[PDB]
């Protein structure tokens, strides 16, 4: 057979660091990189980003044109006008082929 | 050429003796002289596509 | 800032990008032609060099 | 001290760098800045729109 | 192999391709191309052994056979016209008889059997020069006479080269013979490129080079001939391997690399032109050339092999081969993409 | 003198079926002639009559290739009038990986160049009528 | 599926690889197949002028 | 500490002196070649 | 478990004249490793 | 969207010179202060787009895939961490930036508006996927996995690359809304048929068509998790956007040319949710789900309405999100037991009773239940398809079905038994790959809550 | 500057510095039998300088601090273990075996160079023409396999030919039963253990292949024990030998540049040792060869090239 | 292509006719990347000479640096040089043949009829 080393074998880490969280063996790293992590994605992305997702304003104009409906409506009905035709451009300005 | 650095320096190695209209040693005319220098004298300026 | 920036800046892009079309779509026929007809700067194959003719006597009349 | 925290300059750094190349970016395109048919105003109040 | 000879070869091998490009005459051509023979034989001979006496035979009979035809070519132009270029008037055959000749002096398929033979009998720092430095006349010569020549054996050439590199890098297990297929390879993009731009011929020579350079040195730096022997690499110089992979990929064409951007510009040009079936058969076929680069990847810097004893020793002496050049070489194939409007 | 080659595209598909046949058959014979003579220089055999063996299997084989691709793209024309359908030379391109598949003894094969084959003979025809070139000449 | 496209994939171009390197360092050979080469380029000259 | 004190025990002050001065002669020339055509481009268009 | 890692039997198939040796005419033999033939 | 770039391309020296024990750390970090920078793209007051640049340009259905693409960052970082443990310092800074690497030319090819552009980024997303899979897989099959996956890849995409030079040819640019502005109606011939066939194979490859799913199954089971997540979560997208942008100018030939993908995808969905109930590896079963998930945003490509683009939109994003916490749940085992083999480890809920609600709610979703967007998807792309035909109904339900069984026995097998008490190395749940799967599962409550962020171009 | 063309065209060259005594000697023999004493003998006789025998730390002592590495870092091989328990299913016998050529290598050619660069000859100890014996022996004794065996001719094919052969080869002739009773009295709980039979067939190798092969290109001096310890006999018929016969005279200024090259090279020495022959014997898995190299450059004067390790004492480290 | 036409001076980097085009600025991205590549080969150089990257060889790396922005800026030069004459060319062979370049009879969309295509 051949030179090779032999398959190691599996190691329990809350043996040496009981207070372990997942990243690194030295405890004050694990310590602070798990703080980083929870207030820079829980604390502040989520917090402020929802925050912020949520104060952007008039998104695709949904509002807007909600406004500008109602004004529609009420300016049609009031002179009379229906609410909606059925052709969007006026049929004086096209020019149609004759056959 | 692919490289014109005889034009460049302003020289000739191997542009003097290509064709018949060229220079001979003792003035010896060769046999096409004059309708070879007729057809480069027309060519001259247009090359090819149009001289063809 | 308002949404006239980006508007206008729209514009501009797509004002370059149409311009840019137009030049390809020509410079493809004019490099046609060229090739084509030898008209043109371009494609100017070569051809011998008339100052290298000699325009002495000949020690004969007939050439 | 510096050896080990002169890493934090870099990505704020690139950040700004980013606006500073978006700001170039729209300092060029400036045409059509008051032309367009729907946004046409008077400069009544500034010199410059955007 | 003392100063003086070695100065006199490497001189003549020098102005071969120099007296080739700034000559007129196809005769000065010619003689150009019978320096660079000359030149050459010697250093392919000169470990003195029957590999490289048997590749040298090999060469001289092709080249000289080639030359012969290219000079009966001048010869018969010279009958028919009484100058000695090329014109637009000169008999077809005059030219495809050129062509032919000028492949066989390149490697071209189906004129190639000779050059992986020749290439594997011989050492390294000769094929970098056989497969780089003697593709300059031959194809300079052909830049000259683009106009005039016959697109449908062009492109039958390029085709059937681009197809047996491919097939022949696939088997390959030794380096030189890969490299002479991949060098088919590329010939064959630029003969396929030539009659409609060869100012992309160019382009793709200089990057071909740029990218095989820097190989050879790569592969001269531990004498590693051989797959097996290459990928000991991580072991013996591990820095490598970062620019190896690299390189690979750009031989193989691989978008955002340069070696791309040659089968790119010209697939845009044959598209203009009409010859979208053609690129679309190279194009397809390039894939087998980036497999089996892909297979070297994997031996070299995806995963480690058995490695040996005596590789400890080789670590603890050190080496100061690898000089500025490679660096500088792999860096401009690799990483110049943002470029390419200018290397157009 | 390169118009028996030229009669094939002078009439639609669905007529002169015979000549028609004859053609693709001198192309094939004309295809395995060239194989032969490539793997007879290189690769070649021990006996000149087992070369000429060789010879003969090729070329026969190619032109049955041949002559079934033709000779099923016309009956398909002429059992449905369709002579501008990319479909019936993709069958007879079936057809003529068939008669490979036959002659070699391999259902792979067979099948192989079925597809491939079928693919080919219809985008042939798909450039014939569109206008693709091929081998065209410069314009840039 | 998968006999169907990647093997038989592998398969063509393996035996096609197979095929254009079954070569023997025979310079009569090369050459006979470089006439070969000549003459088929010759005749497509001639043939289609 | 080693044996076979190498080449490189020390540096190569020529090498280093004039790469140096290359660098700062690639500089100055670039500047004032830039200055140069700067001014001829705006001497040519007004 | 960890990595797995080429062994003999996946690196001594590159270790032919040529690889996919389908054929039965590739009698070959691997060349030599300084290109000087045995006599 | 240099402001989101230039940071990405400076974490790598941070990276490089950082040191041996603080670059995880702020690397990461900044990974989610980038995260937190892209919501600049959210910012859309009117219906016109945003366009910085010649170069550059954002849109409602390419912002919403960059902020998933800049959120996955620091969920790879964290996921691909307790292996390559041991590994040097100099591995684990590769790794690192061959992510980033891949973060960048995503963030590029969403964010393009030039097709070629856009080609050269999504083929030049092979490298880092590649590297990733081959010297970080544990397998020996890996390699053979990179080969299937890099050459399907590029045999689907050179056509597409010839077809943009033809367009860039006939037209004068690729730029995109001027092949808007500017389209014209076709002529219904096989040049264009072949046309068709070109523009669209390359997607329909790397969003796995039922016939060419024989890259994704390898690829995951082979690669890593990091690898698993991002092929999962946007690989599968880049397809999916190239034909969200490229459909528009193939008109009106997909009304019969999309015919056969439509069967395909229909049928597939079904063959692959099928397998999910038969496969013994998890990761192959989540890999198949994947592709039954990707057919019906397929076949609602196909079909061309704004409903059916809103449904494939947010099941994009949708499983994206649980696919990588599928993935991540079923790593979190393998790195305690090193067997992909689901019936083996069973009887959990007891020692992990908590991460046996992470393996629950990410099952919630898969088998889509209200209110979700992977249901929100799912609704409006079943509803087009019955518009297109009211008999797609019955695969639809058929699917559904499978879908809720595969889902419970991915659950059942391994959560829901009784113990498999021979398994000494079952070491408690880091608070790391919990933080990972809330991380996972929170996004998905908050665009639930406000799926206005999710619709697409049409909405 | 380095040496190259370039020196050896300014006159940095060869034949103006090879004075007689310009020569390379070999003072062979079996085990125990009187070479150290012998050769630093005649290295003073004749001013010429002595190379001792070559092990297993060669290479760890020439190269860096000069000191030994661990086993795992020069060999991964033992001449106690070969000793005490040959027949091993480890390897240690042709594991050993090649190691031990491979320096026998690398010193012949550090005292190549030395005598090139400078006229003053060398002496060594068993050198790479009789390495082979100690392997000829475990063969016939059955502790190696005929695969080793061609293994090693064939990195010796690929390796000695490139190399100048001795000038004089001194063999010390001494009989088994000599070498035990030696052995015995020297003291070693492993020699000790060693076999008549192994001694034997070293002998016989020596006698029937080294001899003759070695008398057809360099001049032999056979010698005993007691004509040994009398060295001035010795020293005055090397001092009166005849030089004929060898390839020593074919060669110009230009042969030995080209040969100064590559002893100056010491990697183009063992390119062929590193060869890929898949021995289970050598062949080395990825994660051991790796561990072993990642250690290795982390251990100090290592890690950077010699230049370049300031832990060891290096300024100036950004300016060359 | 371009190479025979008037005015063409032979193996000439930039003539004087190419003095009249606005130079390039040193901060061009371009000259900025041909910087990172000089940086990058040094970094390379001593990580395949097995020395410390980036704390050897500031000097090689300044030279690295100077030698590609100096090779770059001339470059640029050039290829501007070459696309403005390619412009001249195109447009004074447009100004010639107004024969071959007729303006487009451009209507507008109220009146060609394009066709419909439902869903
Ligand atoms: C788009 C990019 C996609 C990429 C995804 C990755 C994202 C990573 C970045 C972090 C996330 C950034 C922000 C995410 C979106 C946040 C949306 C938001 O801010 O909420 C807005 C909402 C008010 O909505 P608004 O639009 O202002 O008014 C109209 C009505 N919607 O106001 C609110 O509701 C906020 C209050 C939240 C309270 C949550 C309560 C939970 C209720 C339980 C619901 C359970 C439903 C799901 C159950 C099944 C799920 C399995
Ligand atoms: C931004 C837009 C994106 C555009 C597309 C980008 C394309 C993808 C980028 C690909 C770049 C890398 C591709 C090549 C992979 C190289 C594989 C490799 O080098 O790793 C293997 C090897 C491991 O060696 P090993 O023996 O196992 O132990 C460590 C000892 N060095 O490693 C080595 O040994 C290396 C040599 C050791 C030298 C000392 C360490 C110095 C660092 C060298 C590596 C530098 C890599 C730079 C990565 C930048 C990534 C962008
Ligand atoms: C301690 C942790 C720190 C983390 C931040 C804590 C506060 C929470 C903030 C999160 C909410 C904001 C997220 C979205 C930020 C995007 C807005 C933005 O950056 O605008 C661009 C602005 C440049 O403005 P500009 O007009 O281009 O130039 C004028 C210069 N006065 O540039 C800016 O205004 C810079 C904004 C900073 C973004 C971080
Ligand atoms: C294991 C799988 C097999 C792998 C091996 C692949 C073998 C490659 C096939 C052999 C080559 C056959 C293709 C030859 C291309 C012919 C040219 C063509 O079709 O282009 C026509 C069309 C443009 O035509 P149009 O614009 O209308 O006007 C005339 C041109 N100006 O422009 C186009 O339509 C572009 C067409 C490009 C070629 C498309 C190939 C078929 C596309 C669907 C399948 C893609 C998957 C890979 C190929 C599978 C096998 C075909
Ligand atoms: N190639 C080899 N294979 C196995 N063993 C070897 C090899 N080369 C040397 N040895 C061992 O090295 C030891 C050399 O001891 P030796 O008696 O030569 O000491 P010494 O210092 O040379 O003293 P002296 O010169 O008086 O003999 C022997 O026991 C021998 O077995």
């Amino acid at each position: 057979q051949w030179q090779e080393d032999p398959e190691p074998e599996d190691e329990n880490v809350y043996a040496k660091n009981p207070d372990f969280h997942g990243y690194d063996s030295d405890p004050v790293v694990d310590v602070w990189n798990m703080r980083a992590v929870f207030f820079f994605g829980f604390s502040i992305v989520l917090v402020f980003g929802t925050t912020f997702v949520a104060y952007v304003p008039d998104y695709r104009m949904q509002e807007w044109a909600r406004r500008e409906a109602e004004r529609l409506v009420k300016y049609r009905e009031v002179n009379g006008l229906p609410i909606m035709e059925s052709n969007y451009f006026d049929p004086s300005k096209i020019q149609l082929p004759e056959d | 050429p692919f490289l014109d650095i005889q034009k460049k320096l302003g020289i000739s190695l191997d542009r003097h003796f290509m064709f018949l209209s060229a220079e001979q040693p003792y003035k010896n005319a060769a046999r096409c002289h004059a309708f070879e220098k007729e057809w480069i004298e027309c060519a001259h300026g247009i090359g090819g596509t149009r001289a063809k | 800032d308002g949404p006239e920036k980006n508007y206008e800046k729209t514009l501009a892009i797509l004002q370059i990008e149409s311009e840019k079309a137009e030049l390809r779509l020509k410079e493809q026929e004019v490099r046609r032609l060229m090739r084509a007809r030898g008209d043109g700067p371009w494609y100017q194959f070569p051809t011998p060099e008339k100052e290298f003719i000699d325009h002495s006597p000949k020690a004969t009349p007939d050439n | 001290l510096l050896r080990e925290h002169w890493v934090h300059i870099l990505v704020p750094a690139g950040f700004v760098f980013g606006c500073y190349l978006d700001r170039k970016d729209d300092e060029k395109l400036t045409a059509f800045r008051n032309k367009s048919m729907l946004f046409q105003r008077e400069l009544r109040p500034n010199e410059e729109v955007t | 192999m003392n100063p003086i000879t070695l100065a006199i070869i490497y001189f003549t091998i020098f102005l071969g391709p120099v007296i080739t490009m700034s000559s007129t005459n196809l005769m000065l051509m010619w003689v150009g191309l019978e320096f660079s023979l000359l030149a050459i034989i010697p250093m392919l001979i000169n470990k003195k052994n029957p590999r490289s006496t048997e590749a040298a035979t090999k060469y001289f009979v092709t080249q000289a056979t080639a030359s012969m035809i290219i000079l009966l070519a001048i010869v018969l132009n010279y009958k028919q016209l009484g100058t000695w270029m090329f014109q637009q008037q000169t008999n077809g055959l005059i030219l495809n008889m050129t062509l032919m000749a000028l492949s066989m002096k390149l490697g071209l398929a189906p004129f190639h059997f000779w050059l992986p033979e020749v290439t594997q009998g011989i050492p390294l720092h000769m094929g970098l020069i056989l497969l780089t430095w003697q593709k300059i006349a031959p194809l300079s010569i052909l830049i000259q006479i683009y106009p005039l020549l016959n697109s449908t054996i062009i492109l039958m050439l390029a085709i059937t080269s681009i197809f047996m590199g491919a097939w022949g890098g696939l088997n390959q297990t030794q380096m030189r013979k890969i490299m002479a297929y991949s060098s088919i390879a590329h010939m064959g993009w630029m003969l396929a490129i030539l009659p409609y731009n060869p100012s992309l011929t160019l382009l793709n020579l200089m990057i071909y080079i740029i990218l095989t350079a820097p190989m050879f040195m790569a592969l001269m730096l531990n004498n590693s001939m051989t797959i097996n022997s290459i990928s000991l690499l991580w072991n013996k110089t591990p820095a490598m391997l970062t620019m190896i992979s690299l390189m690979l990929l750009s031989l193989g064409g691989l978008p955002p690399l340069t070696g791309f951007l040659p089968k790119w510009i010209i697939i845009t040009e044959l598209m203009k032109n009409n010859c979208l079936i053609m690129a679309t058969l190279m194009a397809m076929m390039a894939l087998l050339n980036l497999f089996f680069y892909t297979r070297l990847i994997y031996s070299t810097s995806l995963t480690m092999f058995p490695t040996n004893n005596n590789s400890k020793m080789m670590t603890h002496q050190t080496k100061t081969k690898p000089n500025l050049m490679f660096s500088t070489l792999a860096i401009m194939s690799t990483m110049t993409l943002p470029l390419a409007p200018q290397l157009i | 003198v390169k118009r028996f080659f030229e009669s094939y595209h002078e009439v639609p598909d669905g007529t002169q079926c015979h000549r028609k046949t004859y053609i693709t058959t001198a192309l094939g014979g004309i295809c395995g002639i060239i194989g032969s003579a490539y793997s007879v220089s290189l690769n070649p055999a021990d006996s000149t009559l087992e070369a000429v063996a060789r010879v003969g299997r090729y070329t026969f084989t190619a032109a049955a290739i041949g002559a079934m691709f033709g000779l099923t793209t016309c009956v398909s024309a002429q059992v449905r009038e369709k002579p501008d359908d990319p479909l019936n030379y993709f069958i007879g391109g079936c057809a003529g990986g068939l008669t490979l598949g036959a002659r070699t003894h391999s259902y792979g094969t067979a099948a192989m160049g079925c597809v491939y084959m079928g693919t080919a003979a219809a985008l042939f025809k798909i450039g014939k009528l569109e206008g693709w070139e091929l081998f065209p000449t410069p314009k840039v | 599926l998968e006999k169907t496209i990647p093997k038989s994939t592998s398969t063509l171009h393996t035996n096609m690889t197979t095929l254009t390197t079954n070569q023997k360092g025979l310079i009569k050979l090369y050459f006979m197949s470089f006439l070969i080469n000549i003459i088929l380029i010759i005749i497509l000259y001639s043939i289609n002028l | 500490f080693y044996v076979r004190e190498p080449v490189n025990a020390k540096p190569n002050w020529l090498a280093v002196g004039l790469s140096v001065g290359a660098s700062v002669f690639m500089w100055i020339y670039l500047i004032q070649t830039h200055n140069e055509d700067v001014l001829e481009y705006k001497r040519r268009n007004g | 478990a960890r990595q797995w890692q080429p062994d003999i039997e996946w690196a001594e198939q590159f270790s032919g004249a040529v690889m996919y040796p389908s054929k039965e005419t590739a009698h070959w033999k691997p060349p030599p490793w300084n290109d000087v033939d045995i006599l | 969207m240099l402001k989101i770039i230039l940071p990405s391309l400076m974490l790598l020296p941070l990276t490089w010179l950082s040191s041996p024990k603080k670059t995880w750390t702020n690397v990461t970090s900044y990974s989610f202060l980038i995260s937190l920078t892209s919501l600049t793209l959210l910012w859309q007051t009117d219906e016109n787009y945003k366009n910085f640049s010649n170069m550059f340009s954002s849109d409602p259905l390419s912002t919403p895939l960059i902020i998933l693409t800049a959120w996955l960052l620091p969920l790879m970082l964290m996921a691909s961490q307790n292996h390559l443990k041991k590994d040097n310092n100099v591995l684990q800074k590769l790794y690192i930036s061959m992510l980033i690497s891949l973060q960048i030319l995503l963030i590029m090819t969403f964010s393009a508006t030039e097709l070629i552009m856009f080609y050269i980024l999504f083929e030049a997303t092979l490298i880092p996927t590649l590297i990733i899979i081959t010297r970080w897989g544990n397998q020996t099959e890996r390699l053979n996995a990179g080969i299937y996956f890099l050459f399907y890849t590029l045999i689907g995409s050179i056509p597409l690359l010839i077809a943009l030079i033809l367009i860039q040819n006939h037209v004068g640019t690729l730029n995109l809304m001027i092949l808007s502005f500017t389209t014209h109606t076709l002529d219904a011939s096989w040049s264009n048929n072949l046309l068709w066939l070109a523009c669209m194979m390359a997607f329909l490859i790397k969003m796995p068509l039922y016939g060419v799913h024989l890259w994704l199954p390898k690829a995951h089971v082979e690669a890593p998790i990091a690898g698993s997540m991002i092929l999962a979560a946007i690989l599968l997208k880049l397809g999916s956007y190239g034909m969200i942008r490229i459909s528009i100018i193939l008109d009106p030939l997909t009304k019969y040319m999309a015919y056969p993908f439509i069967l395909l995808s229909l049928w597939g969905m079904i063959m692959t949710s099928s397998i999910c109930l038969r496969q013994t590896d998890l990761k192959s079963l989540i890999a198949y789900s994947s592709v039954s998930h990707m057919a019906l945003v397929i076949a609602s490509i196909m079909i061309q309405t704004p409903w059916s683009f809103m449904g494939a939109t947010m099941l994009m994003i949708a499983h994206g999100l649980t696919s990588s916490l599928l993935f991540c749940l079923a790593n979190s085992n393998y790195e305690r037991i090193h067997s992909r083999t689901m019936i083996m480890a069973r009887g959990l809920q007891m020692v992990f009773p908590l991460m046996a609600t992470w393996w629950l709610m990410a099952s919630l979703a898969n088998l889509a239940l209200p209110p979700s967007i992977n249901l929100m998807g799912e609704l409006f792309i079943t509803m087009s398809l019955f518009s297109w035909s009211n008999f797609t109904i019955i695969l639809m339900g058929i699917n559904i079905i499978i879908t809720g069984m595969y889902s419970m026995y991915m659950i059942i097998t391994t959560q829901r038994g009784k113990l498999t008490n021979h398994m000494i190395n079952l070491q408690p749940s880091h608070t790391r790959e919990l933080t990972l799967m809330a991380l996972h599962m929170i996004p998905l409550i908050l665009l639930t809550t406000s799926p206005k962020l999710i619709t697409g171009l049409t909405m | 500057l380095r040496y190259g063309l370039l020196a050896a065209i300014l006159g940095d060259k060869t034949t103006k510095k090879l004075h007689e005594y310009s020569r390379v000697i070999t003072v062979d023999g079996n085990i125990c039998s009187g070479k150290n004493k012998l050769a630093k003998e005649i290295a003073q006789q004749l001013g010429m300088k002595h190379y001792p025998e070559a092990g297993i730390q060669y290479s760890s002592t020439t190269t860096g601090d000069g000191r030994p590495l661990d086993i795992e870092f020069s060999g991964s091989c033992s001449l106690e273990k070969f000793y005490d328990d040959p027949k091993s299913n480890d390897g240690n016998s042709y594991r050993l075996q090649s190691w031990l050529y491979a320096s026998r290598l690398l010193q012949y050619a550090d005292a190549l160079e030395h005598l090139l660069s400078t006229g003053q000859g060398v002496v060594l100890e068993r050198s790479i023409y009789s390495d082979f014996v100690f392997l000829e022996a475990m063969y016939n004794q059955g502790y190696i396999r005929k695969q080793c065996v061609d293994h090693y001719n064939e990195i010796k094919r690929l390796t000695l030919p490139e190399y100048l052969p001795p000038h004089a080869v001194i063999y010390i002739d001494v009989p088994v039963p000599e070498v035990q009773s030696r052995i015995q009295k020297k003291g070693d709980p492993h020699e000790m253990k060693v076999t008549s039979a192994y001694l034997q067939d070293i002998e016989n190798a020596y006698k029937k292949t080294f001899l003759p092969k070695m008398s057809e290109m360099c001049e032999v001096l056979v010698y005993d024990s007691w004509e040994a310890e009398d060295p001035t006999k010795v020293v005055e018929d090397i001092e009166y030998l005849k030089y004929n016969k060898g390839p020593w005279l074919k060669q110009d200024d230009w042969t030995f540049h080209y040969l100064r090259m590559l002893v100056q090279d010491k990697t183009e020495v063992l390119n062929y040792t590193t060869i890929p022959v898949y021995l289970p014997e050598i062949t080395i898995g990825a994660h051991q060869g790796s561990r072993i190299y990642n250690s290795f450059r982390e251990l100090p004067g290592r890690k950077y090239a010699p230049g370049y390790n300031a832990e060891v004492g290096d300024k100036w480290i950004w300016l060359k | 292509m371009m190479n025979g036409r008037p005015g063409h001076e032979p193996l000439k980097f930039l003539p004087d006719e190419a003095r009249s085009l606005p130079p390039p600025k040193l901060n061009d991205p371009r000259l900025v990347y041909m910087g990172l590549l000089g940086y990058c080969t040094g970094l390379m150089d001593n990580m395949l000479r097995m020395r410390p990257v980036m704390r050897a060889g500031l000097h090689r790396q300044l030279l690295f640096v100077t030698s590609f922005v100096f090779a770059g800026y001339f470059y640029l030069k050039r290829q501007n040089y070459l696309y403005a004459v390619k412009d001249h060319d195109m447009f004074g062979y447009i100004k010639l043949h107004p024969e071959d370049f007729p303006e487009k009879e451009k209507k507008t969309y109220a009146e060609i009829l394009e066709p419909f295509h439902p869903v």
